[PDB]
């Protein structure tokens, strides 16, 4: 046994100037389950599909939409255990910020710290980059925020976006459906419709997970609320 | 295609070939056997004499790793010696921390996990040795464990490791060792060792014998010269028909 | 400082005075000594105020991480264990004396925690310089399975005894009632002391103060 | 503090007072000083409350993990050895006098004293704490070989009551625990249940 | 202990007594308190004898290494700076050393006082030790930069002798060294009794 | 190509590849000759100046280790700098501790202990990554008389009566074998060294092409000045 | 260990023709209190060596653990070499001096008795690392109360039989009981001879109190 | 091939090639013989001169008053191991005031030299040792190898052309035990001579002898002290 | 509190001759008012030409003599020759200074022969300050012995007295007499006197009884 990891980078520059490992992590993301984020005028909705491979799976056991703080929520597309690592790190970073400043971390600050961690894994010794893309929602200063953080460590602010399978078509659908001044209920309907575009089979209140962020904070929708929204559609 | 070079790499079939190559190193060594009777454990090793220039007892493959625990090894002797040092350290630390003799099952688990720690990394090499641990106590009885280069530890009634372990296991199966005592097991062990030796392939060999049980007051020790000579005579007589 | 806590039939009542003295001078007339740990767990603090604030903030942060990870409500025993292990590792150098009270799936729990890392699980506790007066009130008047109003009156009486007999305690009485269904942070619960009414009018007029130099910077 | 443990043929009896003082102030009058280390292994604690609580928690942790690993009920001697190692290694930082008492399938009922400094000794019976000085003569004159569980419980109750009447650092209630193979039976003697010895007047 | 050194036109004169005491008990009358660091550098021993000897031996090692590396002899200022830097790392740990580094470099005759308290000063005359006040008294009255060599020898011997006369901790013999441009020479070692016969009589 | 094997890999013939390659590197160095007589040790090195604008006095292929020990080097001189610094430190350490001069053999042993202290794993940061590419001739005078030692990058050091290192060490060694006899004088040793250097040097041998130094019982390490060099070379 | 908690009093040792005898009472005192009255302060190291300790009993138990493990390890080697009493005494001296030099001493005074190769060994090691050999030894108050009697007898008779040595040790234990306030009248006698180490106890000295009527 | 560069790589045949290459390193060295009687242990080393004008390389080293060694293979590795052994012997004398038993020292050597055979980026020691010792168990000859295996021997020879020496030792092993010191040394010298080329013979220049015994601390004889042992040697039988 | 030092008494004396050196010591090991043992020599043979006498704290004396023996063996291994007396003195100075802040409480006197075959005595203080002397005393009775050695060996304060070289027999007589005088007055000096004489023939040992009180 020897606990020393490799000290050389596994992500290096190709002769054409590209870091191919990050592009392959992006391919892993593009093979993931569809995720949608929509920033309404008074909140953000994050909707993902969780279609289990069997009825033997307990749907309630694992969650893909996760709280980071009382005001920040997370969802991902890509590889789930990498996502768990990043969720744990984001919660710890938010807590450290709260310990220093005694106010909840602004969404942009937490996005920056998480993206910094992802960049570290694009450059440090003996590791591969994370194989996930994160959608991060938050409410700060009476304002909703929606960010996407990629495996390279680059983050973007979005009004509405999609990740995972069929995300190009999802983006086209969003940009031909999204408008400003939208309310949170209509954004929830639009997010569920965007999931429905790429969904295969019947969508039920257990096939999808929905989280919302507004002034009251971030919370996961119970399957009963999701069933009500699906009935409305 | 380059999948067999590190213990930190899985082959496409799900195999770690470096551990299998270490096991092959064990399969080329000479045979050691252990037999667990109702009142003890007896170890017999066929120690090949490579040079007549060597002394008797050189390169011994039987070790005392604790007052109550003996060790029979096969494979790379230097690896086996380092593992015997590891086992001694584990036993001594257990006595220092918990205040009594380490149970054989616990010592086997600890050493097996130490061995398994060398099957995960490219920075180290798996051990090229397998071994048996033998112990006796009044509270726990007789116990015989075997550990291989992968780190798998199992309890046995009889065990063989080395070049001819299948023929030795066949010979061991013919024994009613559950009701036997150490006295007659020593003869049976010597007979099996003399049977599995190949005089054409290997010229000469010494017969190393040890035991632990109620006969020795729960102390692992070399079998005394009288019993060893009697067992050797009986084994030689059994060879002739 | 006088802090106190009782277990009543439906939960916990915590109480504290609100005076913070620097030496023998009142620095803060309205000091908050009942600290949030979790929505079901609170802690009153005595001793070194900075140590108390920092320790409670750290444990509250760690318990928030723990409850996010488990998705379950925090237990009072977990807060107690974290606090006592942290305080013991510092060998009494962190001077936090704590009354930790909460209601979890196992029911109401009340602990006293001392700066060296020892804890006591008790049905009523007092702490601080007024702790003996409040304890006298408790030993005179505590009964098991009190109602919520009875428990609030008893804790306010204990805090008042600390306030009116310990020089280091004073001002207002703050309460925190915790049950499985609600949390009432009553601040102030009582105001037994007020500043005396002014009989005169000090001379304080524009132009009274002579000025050497003046500089006005306009802000955009 | 007065702690006591007595061995009888099939088990042990442990007993303690319930007083925790800070100076002359009683900070806890119903303290539980009998601490289960394992299903059949208890410790009585005297000295610094923080030190004994920390050490008992650490030993509980180590003994539980060890018992899971061995798939065997722990030996009382093993728990005593763990306590001894901790108390000897940190003898300059700890103020802890421990009695470790319990039952084993291999050894029966067992009492071990780990006094301050970290030595370990097995005894037919052990006493400890500040109050124990006042009952040395009483337990020397009273203890006899072959007492039953009930005789051991009465012996422990009497000795603890005498110490509590004399020692200002002891008082409150008497907590008793009988450990045998069937299990642990705990009781509290309080009020008129505590043995009474008339004050000599005139 | 009394040690003195002074610069003058013909070089550096270094002189010392030879008595080591342990309380009231005289442990030795034959201590060599002028340390011959190398053929071109001299030091003095005041304070702890072991401290001075050890750290000036370390200085000798460093000076020899410097000469091997640079193909030049270390200068007096550089050597005294090395010694001061070496002993500064141990300030407050109880080292006791007061020494004079004496030599003749490209800057002419060089005389530096270095102590364990961190002082390092160049100067024309210095006296260190328990008897140094008496030596200062005699030396200052007798000193000039234009002394003849024999007059300088006599002045150093007289100052050390008077110091041993007044100071209980100074005595034995007077050792006299002359640092010249091409190196130092051990001039003399005269017992204080002979000096007394020559001065009183 | 060069990173396939680690620096501590044995060849199938039982040799460390890197040590063999360093030995090969020494064949590209200038020729140095040491001769040990009863009256002292002489060392002579070809400077091998490449350009007229270079100052030959800045080439130091013979250095003083101590007043009684000198060293000639061949191969990669920049590598020899750290070994020579270590030798000087060791001699001064021995003087500091024991108040005496280190013997030539013990200095050579101390320097040879560094030859194989290279590796990639299990090393402190900045530790040597490869063997040294130098061969050293230590010439000194100790209580055992005058001695000459040869050290090579394998870490082997040997006492020698006369030895040549560098590019022409084979022909120079054969010449040394015929020229050298035990009762040789130091003047004859110096003359024979210069004769062999003249034979093997590609350039003409003058007072600026060579370094020559001697250590003798009672005289310190002495590097021959160019006037002394011309005094010796005038009749060759 | 700057403050010893439970301590043992004097330990006696005496060479005789064919072996060594060591005596120690069975008391662990807690300050002035006689807290532990059935503790053995003599350990058998191996067949040729025995040890007795005065001072801190927890430190003695620690040393007993370490020494027992060393002897076990050597016996595990099974190569025909065993620690002599002299080797044990040397190792103990090194351990005590190392602890002293770290300002963390083992608060003990040890007597090492041994019989090897027809030769008796008696050795003293204190907690500062002072170690020596002598024909008779006594730690603590025994140094003031038993050593003069042992030395007087050895003066008039350098070589003692085993019976004479045992009787002399009994007389010294009786004197220690008379005059040492930390002693107890319950002791052990360990003898190392050609046959090995034998530890006998508990034993009592016969006491006389007739001077109480004078 | 892909299996013969790293000491951590098992070959598909169950072998480690780097260890075997270090064995070859030992086999390249000059021969040396070790043998023992009831009372003495003798090492005889054939030294090799790089050139005609070089001194013959030292082969026999002091370890302690009762232990000496002869080396084959990489000399610098041998110096590392010799320093380690000397430090172990000094540690034993410091702690226990007794000479370290030879077999315990050999076990320490085996433990130290096994470690680099399992760790990536390390290499085996490329040195074989003959260890002559005397202790309470009498005289001892030990052989240590780059594989970290060691052997207790009646007699042994290692280095180049050592098989002829081993054959001679096989022949006279029965005689060795009752030999006196001179006869034992002469047996060792004949075994060493069996490894020589036809033209070369044993001379006071290329022979080194180390002796240890019951009353004799380990002693090395190099040039002129060897002549009494060389005197009386019959010419090579051929 | 814990004091890591003890005063164990004992006196060491060395006298250097023209072709000999003498190191002598008392054999009493004591602590406080007690006697640990009457057979404890303070003289240790280092080499065939060098003996060391150590007095003070006995634990330090044992440790230092073992360290010196180890260092002598290491030097012999490294340099293939035995250490001379002067090299031993320089090495001892470095060893003693290596513990400058937690010193060996040992007074050391080395008696031996130099490289010219002449007697040499080196005296050391606990931190390694040392010098060569013709004669020296250390230990508890050193202030008793030193003035008489000055008077008799050095001929100090005497007029019209020739400085005859000190022969071996006169030196032996003087050592014995001075130790008897010391045993009279110094409570730590007693029991026996061990004398080591170092000549080119080797080291000879002698024992002279002293009073047992």
């Amino acid at each position: 046994m020897a606990e020393r990891g490799y000290s050389f980078s596994l992500t290096t520059f190709s002769p054409s100037g590209k870091l191919v490992q990050i592009e392959y992590a992006l391919a892993a993301v593009a093979g993931g389950a569809p995720s949608v984020g929509i920033k309404a005028a008074n909140g953000v909705v994050l909707a993902t599909e969780k279609k289990q491979k069997s009825i033997l799976y307990d749907e309630r056991s694992v969650h893909k939409v996760e709280p980071i703080t009382k005001h920040i929520g997370l969802v991902y597309s890509g590889m789930g255990p990498d996502y768990r690592v990043l969720v744990h790190r984001a919660r710890k970073l938010a807590q450290q910020y709260y310990l220093v400043y005694q106010e909840p971390i602004p969404t942009a600050q937490l996005v920056q710290r998480v993206a910094s961690v992802m960049q570290e894994y694009t450059q440090s010794g003996g590791v591969r980059p994370f194989g996930v893309s994160l959608l991060i929602c938050g409410w700060n200063e009476g304002r909703p925020y929606l960010f996407q953080s990629d495996p390279s460590g680059a983050y973007f602010a979005w009004k509405a976006t999609a990740m995972g399978k069929n995300y190009v078509n999802g983006k086209t659908f969003l940009e031909k459906r999204y408008n400003e001044d939208l309310e949170l209920e209509d954004a929830i309907h639009t997010a569920i419709l965007t999931l429905k575009e790429s969904f295969e089979g019947q969508m039920t209140e257990d096939n999808i997970e929905v989280g919302i962020c507004n002034e009251a904070g971030f919370r996961r929708l119970t399957p009963t609320e999701v069933k009500d929204y699906l009935a409305a559609i | 295609t380059g999948y067999d070079l590190s213990a930190s790499t899985f082959s496409p079939d799900g195999r770690v070939f470096q551990v299998e190559y270490a096991m092959k190193a064990v399969e080329n060594s000479s045979t050691a056997i252990g037999i667990r009777c109702k009142d003890g454990v007896v170890f017999g090793v066929e120690k090949l004499v490579l040079s007549k220039l060597y002394e008797e007892g050189s390169n011994k493959r039987l070790f005392n790793v604790d007052r109550h625990v003996g060790m029979a090894v096969a494979g790379l002797l230097a690896d086996a010696r380092s593992l015997a040092d590891i086992a001694r350290e584990e036993a001594s630390n257990f006595r220092s921390n918990f205040g009594y003799n380490i149970p054989l099952k616990h010592l086997a688990d600890r050493v097996a996990m130490y061995v398994h720690a060398y099957t995960l990394y490219s920075a180290v090499r798996p051990f090229g040795c397998s071994f048996m641990l033998g112990s006796y106590s009044v509270n726990d009885g007789a116990q015989l464990y075997m550990i291989d280069p992968s780190g798998v530890s199992y309890g046995y009634w009889g065990c063989a490791i080395g070049k001819a372990r299948q023929a030795a296991k066949t010979e061991i199966e013919k024994l009613q060792m559950k009701e036997m005592t150490c006295r007659d097991v020593v003869k049976e062990v010597a007979k099996i060792i003399y049977i599995v030796h190949d005089e054409v392939k290997d010229k000469a060999f010494e017969l190393e014998l040890s035991w632990v049980g109620e006969i020795t007051n729960g102390r692992h020790e070399i079998v005394p010269k009288d019993v060893r000579e009697e067992a050797e005579k009986y084994a030689k007589e059994s060879l002739k028909e | 400082t006088t802090i106190a806590g009782v277990v009543y039939k439906d939960g916990i009542v915590l109480g504290a005075d609100t005076r913070a003295t620097e030496g023998m001078v009142v620095a803060d007339k309205n000091c908050s000594k009942i600290h949030f740990i979790s929505p079901n767990i609170y802690c009153c603090g005595a001793g070194t105020a900075a140590d108390t604030d920092m320790t409670t903030q750290l444990i509250s942060s760690n318990l928030e991480l723990h409850s996010l990870s488990t998705g379950r409500l925090p237990r009072v025993v977990t807060a107690n264990r974290m606090l006592k292990q942290m305080l013991f590792r510092y060998q009494g150098y962190i001077g936090a004396a704590l009354v930790l009270g909460g209601v979890d799936v196992t029911g109401p729990h009340l602990y006293s925690i001392y700066p060296h890392g020892s804890t006591d699980k008790l049905p009523y506790v007092t702490m601080g310089s007024g702790s003996l007066a409040a304890m006298a009130v408790f030993e005179d008047k505590f009964r098991p399975d009190m109602e919520e109003e009875e428990a609030k009156k008893l804790v306010s009486e204990a805090i008042a005894a600390g306030i009116f007999n310990d020089l280091g305690s004073g001002s207002n009485i703050d309460l925190c009632v915790i049950s499985k269904s609600k949390l009432d942070f009553l601040r102030p619960y009582s105001v037994p002391n007020k500043k005396g009414t002014r009989f005169g009018r000090y001379r304080c007029e524009k132009g009274t103060n002579a000025v050497l130099t003046e500089k006005v910077t306009t802000l955009e | 503090t007065t702690i006591m443990a007595v061995q009888f043929d099939g088990g042990v009896v442990l007993g303690a007072d319930s007083r925790t003082t800070t100076g002359s102030y009683i900070a806890n009058r119903v303290t539980d000083k009998l601490t289960p280390i394992h299903d059949r292994i208890f410790c009585c604690r005297s000295g610094s409350a923080a030190d004994t609580q920390a050490v008992a928690d650490a030993v509980t942790y180590q003994l539980g993990f060890h018992s899971i690993e061995l798939n065997e009920p722990p030996l009382v001697h093993t728990a005593a050895s763990l306590f001894k190692e901790m108390c000897y290694r940190y003898r300059e930082d700890l103020m802890a006098g421990i009695i470790i008492a319990g039952w084993d399938p291999q050894e029966g009922g067992q009492v071990y004293s780990v006094p301050m400094g970290g030595m370990m000794v097995r005894q037919p019976f052990a006493i400890g704490g500040s109050g124990s000085s006042y009952i040395y003569g009483y337990v020397d004159a009273t203890y006899r070989e072959g007492m039953t569980k009930e005789e051991c419980l009465q012996f422990t109750a009497n000795a603890l009551a005498l110490a509590m009447e004399r020692d200002g650092s002891s008082g409150g209630v008497i907590r008793l625990a009988a450990i045998a193979e069937p299990g642990v039976e705990r009781q509290v003697l309080l009020g008129d249940q505590i043995p009474k010895f008339t004050i000599a007047t005139l | 202990t009394t040690t003195l050194a002074f610069k003058f036109r013909h070089g550096v004169i270094v002189a010392a007594d030879s008595r080591a005491t342990a309380g009231a008990y005289i442990a030795s009358q034959t201590v060599k308190k002028v340390i011959e660091i190398n053929p071109y550098l001299l030091g003095t021993m005041a304070g702890g004898a072991a401290d001075c000897s050890f750290w000036e031996r370390l200085l000798a090692r460093q000076c020899r290494i410097y000469e091997l590396r640079n193909k030049e002899r270390i200068s007096v200022a550089a050597a005294s700076k090395l010694l001061a830097n070496m002993v500064y790392q141990y300030k407050g740990m109880g080292l006791s050393m007061g020494t004079m580094i004496c030599g003749w470099d490209k800057r002419g005759p060089g005389l530096y006082y270095v102590d364990s308290e961190g002082n390092r000063i160049s100067g024309a005359t210095f006296s260190v030790g328990s008897g140094s006040v008496y030596a200062y008294g005699v030396m200052d009255r007798g000193y000039s930069y234009d002394l003849e060599v024999e007059e300088a020898y006599d002045l150093a011997r007289r100052a050390i002798y008077q110091a041993t006369y007044r100071d209980a901790y100074s005595g034995g013999s007077v050792s006299l060294y002359h640092v010249r441009e091409d190196g130092w020479i051990r001039v003399s070692s005269d017992n204080v009794a002979d000096l007394h016969d020559k001065y009183s009589g | 190509s060069e990173y396939d094997r680690g620096v501590n890999t044995f060849s199938p013939e039982g040799r460390l590849f890197q040590v063999e390659y360093a030995i090969e590197a020494i064949k590209l160095g200038s020729t140095a000759i040491g001769i040990q007589t009863s009256e002292g040790v002489c060392l002579a090195v070809e400077k091998r100046i490449t350009s007229p604008l270079m100052e030959p006095s800045s080439i130091e292929k013979i250095v003083e280790i101590d007043a009684h020990i000198g060293c000639a080097m061949s191969g990669l001189i920049a590598d020899a700098k750290t070994l020579i610094d270590k030798a000087r430190v060791e001699t001064q350490n021995h003087w500091f501790t024991y108040n005496e001069t280190m013997t030539v053999e013990s200095v050579t042993q101390a320097v040879s202990n560094l030859a194989l202290q290279f590796g990639e794993e299990d090393a402190d940061p900045g530790a040597m990554s490869r063997p040294f590419g130098v061969a050293l001739l230590f010439g000194g005078v100790d209580e055992k008389g005058p001695q000459l030692f040869h050290m090579d990058p394998s870490g082997t050091f040997v006492q020698c009566d006369a030895r040549a290192i560098g590019s022409a060490s084979e022909g120079a060694q054969s010449s040394l074998q015929e020229v050298y006899h035990k009762s040789m004088t130091l003047k004859e040793a110096i003359k024979s060294s210069l004769i062999i250097l003249k034979q093997v040097m590609e350039e003409k041998l003058n007072a600026t092409n060579i370094e020559l130094a001697t250590v003798q019982p009672g005289q310190n390490f002495h590097m021959f000045t160019k006037e002394e060099l011309e005094e010796v070379i005038k009749d060759i | 260990t700057q403050n010893p908690m439970v301590t043992g009093t004097s330990v006696l040792g005496l060479k005789f023709e064919g072996g060594v005898v060591i005596a120690a009472d069975m008391l662990g005192s807690y300050g002035s209190l006689a807290r532990f009255r059935n503790i053995s302060r003599i350990m058998r190291v191996n067949n040729s060596t025995m040890l007795g300790a005065s001072g801190d009993y927890a430190d003695f138990q620690y040393l007993k653990q370490v020494l027992g493990q060393m002897v076990i390890d050597e016996e595990l080697l099974g190569d025909g070499h065993s620690y002599s009493p002299k080797a044990i005494h040397s190792w103990l001296t090194r351990a005590m001096y190392s602890r002293r030099s770290k300002m963390n001493p083992l608060w003990n005074t040890m007597v090492i008795g041994g019989y090897a190769d027809g030769e008796s060994f008696l050795g003293y090691v204190d907690m500062l690392g002072v170690a020596y050999e002598a024909p008779s030894l006594a730690t603590g108050y025994g140094a003031y109360l038993a050593q003069p009697l042992l030395r007087e007898v050895l003066e008039k008779q350098p070589v003692l039989s085993q019976t004479e040595a045992r009787e002399l040790v009994e007389r010294c234990m009786r004197v220690l009981y008379y005059r040492d306030a930390r002693s107890y009248n319950r002791f052990q006698i360990a003898t190392v001879t050609e046959k090995g180490v034998e530890i006998e106890g508990p034993l009592s000295a016969e006491t006389n109190w007739d001077i109480a009527h004078m | 091939n892909q299996y013969d560069n790293d000491v951590t790589v098992w070959s598909p045949q169950g072998r480690i090639h780097q260890i075997e290459y270090a064995m070859e390193a030992v086999k390249q060295g000059s021969a040396t013989v070790g043998l023992k009687s009831k009372t003495h242990a003798v090492l005889v080393a054939l030294k090799r001169a790089q050139s005609e004008l070089a001194a013959h390389q030292k082969k026999i080293l002091h370890v302690d008053n009762h232990i000496g060694i002869s080396i084959a293979g990489l000399t610098a590795d041998a110096r590392l191991l010799c320093n380690f052994m000397r430090q172990e012997c000094l540690d034993s004398r410091f702690v226990f005031d007794r000479p370290l038993p030879v077999s315990r020292l050999v076990s320490l050597i085996g433990s130290k030299t096994q470690i680099p055979t399992q760790r990536y980026g390390r290499r085996p020691y490329g040195v074989g040792l003959l260890i002559a010792g005397y202790d309470d168990m009498g005289p001892h000859i030990f052989q240590t190898c780059p594989s970290a295996n060691y052997f207790d021997c009646r007699a042994m020879s290692i280095g180049a052309r050592s098989q002829s020496a081993r054959t001679y030792l096989e022949r006279h092993m029965s005689e060795f035990m009752e030999c006196n010191l001179n006869e034992l040394v002469k047996h060792g010298l004949r075994a060493l001579r069996e490894t020589l080329p036809a033209e070369q013979d044993l001379t006071t220049k290329n022979v080194s002898i180390g002796i240890v015994g019951k009353d004799l601390e380990f002693t090395i004889y190099d040039d002129d002290d060897v002549s009494p042992f060389l005197e009386g040697l019959e010419e090579r039988p051929q | 509190r814990f004091s890591p030092y003890a005063f164990n008494g004992g006196t060491v004396l060395a006298i250097a001759g023209e072709d000999f050196s003498i190191v002598a010591s008392d054999t009493r090991l004591s602590e406080g008012f007690s006697i640990h043992t009457r057979d404890s020599p303070k003289c240790y043979k280092l080499t065939d030409k060098t003996v060391i006498g150590c007095s003070g704290f006995h634990g330090d004396c044992l440790t230092l003599t073992k360290i010196i023996e180890a260092r002598l063996k290491m030097y012999k291994h490294s340099n293939n020759k035995a250490m001379t007396t002067g090299a031993i003195a320089a090495m001892l100075s470095t060893i003693l200074y290596s513990r400058r802040f937690f010193p060996y409480y040992v007074y050391n006197i080395i008696g031996g022969l130099d490289e010219e075959g002449k007697g040499a005595v080196y005296s050391f203080d606990p931190v390694g300050s040392y010098q060569r002397d013709s004669f020296k005393a250390g230990g508890s009775a050193s202030a008793m012995l030193q003035p008489l050695l000055d008077n008799q060996v050095g001929f100090k304060n005497m007029q019209n007295v020739e400085h005859v070289p000190l022969s071996l027999d006169r030196a032996m007589r003087l050592v014995k007499d001075v130790f008897i005088s010391a045993a009279e007055r110094d409570v730590y000096t007693g029991d026996a006197l061990k004398v080591c004489i170092v000549t080119k023939e080797g080291i000879r040992g002698e024992t002279v009884p002293l009073r047992k009180d």
